[PDB]
């Protein structure tokens, strides 16, 4: 007998020193909305963080205070449009990852894990990301 | 002759060669005897067709209903038509409440009654006081995936002792010395390497050969090989000809339907709507011996019965059953009626047909699962060598099977191989040396198959012999149809000689593998379809439609008072013992009694020939 | 602890649960208070959501322990600088407000 | 007969005794009207009348062995019970379990995968195991039925290796189905461990690589939910005691 860790690595060691082939994965594998929402979750939360981190960065590195910049950019007086646009640009990831936040601290608690289910949060999480987008860059 | 392959050699205790639920038991069992032991499989132990099983395994634990283990041994002994030796019955019997108990304790998931015990059914076969009584409810189960759990909880169990595996590791042939076994040679699947295991004692536990046929409910893996290595050891093989033919198989993929489900009160139905086995077998119907039940159901369909579009199968029909019920005690056949019959079984019957299923003969042993060979008239044990589960001819079933019986066996005599071993042999004893080029042969065949370039390919070798097996070898059979077959299969293999291959590797070549599996079949079949022919008599599921009568060395349809008993030689209540000259295929038959002596007469009557009706 | 992953699961909700919650605080209710809590939860709940980044996509020994200083050096200098933010500037709830004004 | 309705099926390839060979992707043309209805009718039809050398692992034909899990059209399944797609106009692509290393063809080294199971220790055990055989262990219908959905599974790896952190972390995330195994053995009334069976779960990768993805559980053949089985363990840990 040899006992599960020593299966597991003369598994290691066998394979990484063959000449045997890693099957294809990501680039064959089949998506769905589920897994979509997933990995969008991952990227949005990085995206905030990262976005939280440059904002105090410019706090401690920036010559002028927040006033001035606000100022700054009204004084171009620009389109309502884009203003609009930025806004809703603004919100969109903070938006989607807290309602898909949401739906993960509800599967924390063990509930909604039918895959239909899996489905309908998901679908319900885009439109209320999508409302509560427009809603806000509306404001 | 040149090692063009690279040899690993093994030195062991004991070899157990399959992973079923038979080898499996052996394996560990032998570990906790403190014997150190090699378990060499072709396929990872769960993929085992015992993974496939359905219905239950039997014991007489009285969780329904006063129950009697002798009950059960009596079901088993007629059920065989005495075609069984009763003292590898009594065994299997007495000990089938100790074995389930001990399936349980290990962790198998069994249905529950409302007393928190394991919940048991009707199944076909079975009664309560020695057939007097009415049915009997001993079938233990896993809803309808009794075989599943039964082989996950033995592997499970099986991780905790120090078992060496050697998966998808083929064995070849068996290591013969002066009539001793001394082990296998064996293909590493993995690797390409060839390798010799040493062993003091070897198991057998190799699984059935249903794939012999062109339908069956076995998996594409059942191809009796281990069957055909003990044939080419020059050993007998035993009721080869005893084929089981399940009645309800589903039309088309060939998919087993469990017998549960007749157990739970399905029933048959033909074209015209008639549950025509009241007419057939009044009293147990639908519960009848699986013998019966599939002639019947065969001969509602060539007279003209037979529903679907060709009118060519029955109607199992479960709709009238609460739908509860089906999804607690049919959910596996519940799911695969859809997949593969596109049937939602609370509305519409399940099309079906008997179908191959079970080999009642195999490598003979005695109850103590040890092989024999049989010389002048006398029983003589291999040293060295056991068989147990579907490979074995203990033989516990004779002529035909009871359903919920074999997992029972496999357990049972499994575990029997490592108690025998236990009190013969003490682990650490020297290992037998072995000639430096034993197993030259197996390598040689095998080279021979790998580069093979004729012009039958294996696939095509395969279906032939499928095909007649299944119109020649079939649930009726006479002697002018059984001789064609005969000479077809011969001729089948004397073609072997111009087999072609394609894959010319060595790591993972299934190309070769399946033609070794091709060889192993075809001894096999050679076996059973000659063992046919040769018996004039019809016995379980041996339907001789020439010899429609069962023939013993009495009459036992009047007294036996002034009767002159027949002779060995004029009657047919005899083991068949099958040989083939591996070179020419050529079949020898030779036959030894049926043991009617129990292992204690005062505890458990030996049962005496009678007629046998359902 | 025995339970150290276990216990780190829950923080992790806890923390993103808190921060949930402080979304309509500081709608209904901005002010230091508040600019100070999410500065706090917005570190603590991107550190370790970062982290459970490196975890998943960062092997080796060594670059595991580099990227996670790296992350553990952009954490504290992020709580900083909003602290910062809320001690010196406007604040983050005042910020947030000003922003939506251009 | 006479009137053909011939698939396409491009098939993943590599032979290990073929020094230096690439693997690659080929094409194989099956008329449906002289196959079984699956793709594993397929793959058995092409290997006995196309290309023999065409290797792959599978036994029952009825997908209760589990063997012949791969990825067919972008996702894992047993070819046994997976439809042949009709629409001829579509090749049906064919490849081995995602992320593993192929010992041949569609045949992948699962070794790793039944190491990780034996380290759960899937099977019973009882503090005092001394009464082992003498009798059956009572459980009631509503404990036995805790079981359902769990003790099903048939170990085909069509979860682990559906799932992204396996990908990423095979040699340390435990991966789908052996969490379930180790939720259905924690969960089994008669199974006397479920405290050492959640501790060995108290590291970052065993169990908590898994952020709810849920291909486990979209691609299963058997209908299963290991990730629901998974939240429930995640539940378990966060709440026992000593
Ligand atoms: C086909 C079938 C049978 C069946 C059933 C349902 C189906 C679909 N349901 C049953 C039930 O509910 N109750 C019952 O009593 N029986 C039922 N059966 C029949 C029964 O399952 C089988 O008779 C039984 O499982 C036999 O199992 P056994 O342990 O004897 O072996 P196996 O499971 O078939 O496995 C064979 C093993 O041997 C190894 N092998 C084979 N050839 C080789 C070589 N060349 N080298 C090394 N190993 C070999 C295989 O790896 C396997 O593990
Ligand atoms: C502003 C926010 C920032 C800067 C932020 C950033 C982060 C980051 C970097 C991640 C890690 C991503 C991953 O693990 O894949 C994370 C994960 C997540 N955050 Fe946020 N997020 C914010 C707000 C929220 C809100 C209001 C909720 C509620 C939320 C709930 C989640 C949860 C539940 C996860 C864990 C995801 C998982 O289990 O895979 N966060 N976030
Ligand atoms: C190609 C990468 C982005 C695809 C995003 C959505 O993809 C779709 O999701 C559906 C619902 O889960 C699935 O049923 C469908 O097959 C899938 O294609
Ligand atoms: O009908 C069954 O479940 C079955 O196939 C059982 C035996 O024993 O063979
Ligand atoms: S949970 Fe499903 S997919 Fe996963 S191994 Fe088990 S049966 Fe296969
Ligand atoms: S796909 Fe993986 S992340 Fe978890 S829910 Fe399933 S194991
Ligand atoms: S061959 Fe058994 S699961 Fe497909």
């Amino acid at each position: 007998a040899t006992t599960a860790k020593e299966e597991m690595a003369r598994f290691w060691e066998k394979n990484t020193k063959s000449s045997r082939p890693l099957s294809p994965h990501i680039s064959i594998y089949k998506w769905s909305l589920p897994m979509a929402m997933s990995i969008t979750h991952r990227g949005t939360g990085v995206a905030l963080s990262l976005g939280v981190s440059l904002f105090s960065l410019a706090a401690l590195l920036l010559p002028e205070q927040f006033p001035h910049y606000v100022a700054v950019v009204k004084s171009l007086s620009l389109s309502p449009a884009l203003i609009y646009s930025a806004k809703f640009a603004l919100v969109f990831p903070l938006s989607y990852h807290t309602w898909n936040g949401i739906r993960h601290l509800v599967w924390d608690m063990g509930k909604g894990f039918k895959l239909s289910q899996v489905e309908q949060s998901g679908v319900v999480v885009l439109i209320l990301t999508l409302l509560s987008s427009a809603g806000i860059a509306a404001i | 002759i040149s090692t063009q392959y690279p040899v690993v050699d093994h030195e062991f205790d004991a070899v157990v060669v399959g992973a079923g639920g038979a080898g499996l038991r052996a394996a560990f069992g032998l570990s906790e005897a403190g014997f150190n032991t090699a378990c060499v499989t072709k396929l990872f132990p769960t993929r085992s067709h015992t993974v496939a099983a359905q219905g239950g395994i039997n014991a007489a634990l009285g969780n329904m209903e006063d129950d009697n283990w002798r009950w059960h041994f009596y079901d088993t002994v007629k059920g065989s038509d005495w075609l069984g030796d009763q003292d590898a019955i009594h065994y299997m019997t007495e000990q089938a409440p100790a074995a389930v108990i001990e399936l349980e304790n290990y962790g198998m998931p069994f249905s529950r009654t409302e007393e928190g015990k394991i919940y048991q059914r009707a199944f076909g076969g079975q009664s309560l006081q020695f057939g007097k009584g009415g049915q009997a409810h001993r079938c233990c189960c896993v809803a309808d995936r009794t075989g599943h759990s039964l082989l996950h909880t033995l592997y499970g169990r099986s991780l905790r002792y120090d078992t060496s595996y050697f998966v998808e590791y083929f064995a070849l042939d068996l290591l013969m010395e002066n009539g001793e076994c001394r082990g296998v040679i064996a293909l590493c699947i993995e690797d390409g390497t060839i390798h010799r295991f040493r062993a003091k004692n070897t198991v057998i536990a190799t699984g059935g050969y249903g794939r012999t046929y062109f339908s069956c409910t076995s998996a594409h893996t059942s191809t009796g090989d281990g069957t055909a290595m003990v044939t080419r050891a020059g050993l007998p093989c035993q009721d080869l000809e005893f084929v089981q033919f399940h009645p309800t198989g589903i039309y088309g993929a060939g998919c087993l339907i469990t017998e549960g489900c007749r157990g739970e009160g399905g029933i048959l139905i033909n074209s015209q709507g008639e549950r025509f086995m009241e007419r057939y077998a009044p009293v147990a119907k639908d519960l009848a011996s699986r013998d019966v039940v599939s002639r019947s159901m065969t001969i509602e369909i060539r007279e003209g019965r037979g529903c679907g579009p060709e009118k060519d199968h029955v109607y199992l029909q479960l709709h009238h059953l609460p739908p509860q019920q089906l999804a607690t005690r049919l959910p596996g056949i519940s799911e695969t009626a859809m997949i593969f019959a596109g049937v939602d079984v609370t509305k519409e019957p399940i099309p079906v047909l008997p179908t191959v299923h079970y080999n009642m003969g195999g490598i003979p042993t005695n109850y103590k699962g040890q092989v024999i060979t049989h010389v002048n008239g006398e029983d003589k044990v291999v040293p060295g060598l056991y068989a147990c589960g579907e490979a074995a001819s203990a033989s516990v079933h004779g002529a035909n099977r009871l359903g919920a019986n074999s997992l029972l066996d496999l357990v049972v005599f499994g575990r029997a191989c490592a108690l025998t071993i236990a009190e013969t042999c003490k682990p650490g004893e020297p290992v037998p040396s072995i000639k430096p080029n034993a197993g030259e042969e197996s390598v040689a065949n095998l080279d021979k198959l790998r580069f093979a370039d004729g012009t039958i390919r294996t696939s095509e070798a395969r279906l032939n012999m499928q095909k007649t097996m299944q119109s020649h070898a079939a649930v009726f059979r006479t002697g002018s149809i059984l001789q064609e077959g005969c000479e077809k299969l011969s001729q089948i293999y004397r073609d072997l000689a111009h087999l072609k291959t394609f894959d010319r590797g060595i790591v993972w070549n299934t190309d070769l593998v399946e033609t070794l599996e091709l060889q192993n079949l075809m001894l096999c079949a050679l076996q059973t379809i000659y063992g046919a022919e040769a018996r004039k008599e019809s016995r379980g599921a041996h339907a001789r439609e020439d010899y429609k009568l069962r023939i013993d060395e009495f009459d036992y349809s009047k007294p036996l008072q002034g009767q002159q008993k027949r002779p060995f030689e004029e009657h047919w209540r005899k083991h068949t013992l099958s040989y083939v000259d591996v070179k020419s295929g050529k079949v020898t038959l030779k036959y030894r009694p049926v043991i009617d002596r129990t292992l204690n007469e005062e505890d458990c009557s030996s049962v005496p020939p009678a007629i046998r009706s359902y | 602890s025995s339970k150290a992953a276990s216990l780190h699961w829950t923080s992790e909700r806890a923390v993103s649960a808190l921060l949930l919650g402080l979304l309509p605080a500081a709608y209904l209710y901005p002010g230091p208070a508040v600019d100070y809590s999410l500065a706090a939860a917005l570190t603590l709940h991107g550190h370790w959501g970062l982290g459970q980044v490196i975890t998943d996509y960062v092997h080796g020994d060594t670059p595991i322990k580099v990227a996670n200083t790296g992350l553990y050096v952009l954490s504290a200098i992020t709580f900083t600088g909003l602290c910062y933010f809320n001690y010196y500037d406007v604040g983050i709830c005042k910020a947030v407000a000003m922003l939506w004004s251009i | 007969a006479a009137t053909s309705r011939i698939k396409k099926f491009s098939i993943y390839r590599w032979d290990p005794d073929k020094p230096g060979d690439k693997p690659r992707m080929q094409t194989y043309e099956v008329d449906l009207n002289k196959c079984g209805p699956m793709v594993l009718d397929a793959l058995i039809k092409i290997k006995n009348e196309l290309d023999s050398t065409l290797t792959f692992r599978r036994s029952c034909r009825e997908g209760i062995c589990g063997s012949c899990a791969m990825n067919i059209a972008g996702g894992n399944t047993l070819a046994c019970t997976k439809k042949i797609d009709p629409d001829l106009s579509k090749t049906t692509k064919i490849y081995p379990l995602p992320h593993m290393y192929v010992v041949k063809d569609l045949v992948p080294d699962l070794s790793n995968f039944y190491a990780q199971y034996k380290s759960i220790e899937p099977y019973l055990k009882k503090k005092d195991e001394s009464k082992q055989g003498k009798e059956q262990y009572l459980q009631s219908i509503e404990d036995r039925q805790k079981l359902d959905g769990l003790y099903e599974c048939i170990l085909c790896a069509c979860c682990s290796t559906s799932c992204p952190s396996y990908w990423w972390n095979g040699d340390k995330y435990l991966g789908p189905a052996v969490l379930m195994q180790a939720y259905r053995w924690m969960i089994d009334s008669r199974d006397d461990y479920t405290e050492e069976r959640l501790a060995q779960l108290q590291d970052p990768f065993s169990l908590y690589r898994c952020h709810t993805i849920m291909n486990c559980t979209r691609t299963c053949p058997k209908g299963l939910n290991p990730g629901k089985a998974i939240a429930e363990i995640k539940k378990m840990m966060a709440t026992y005691k000593e």
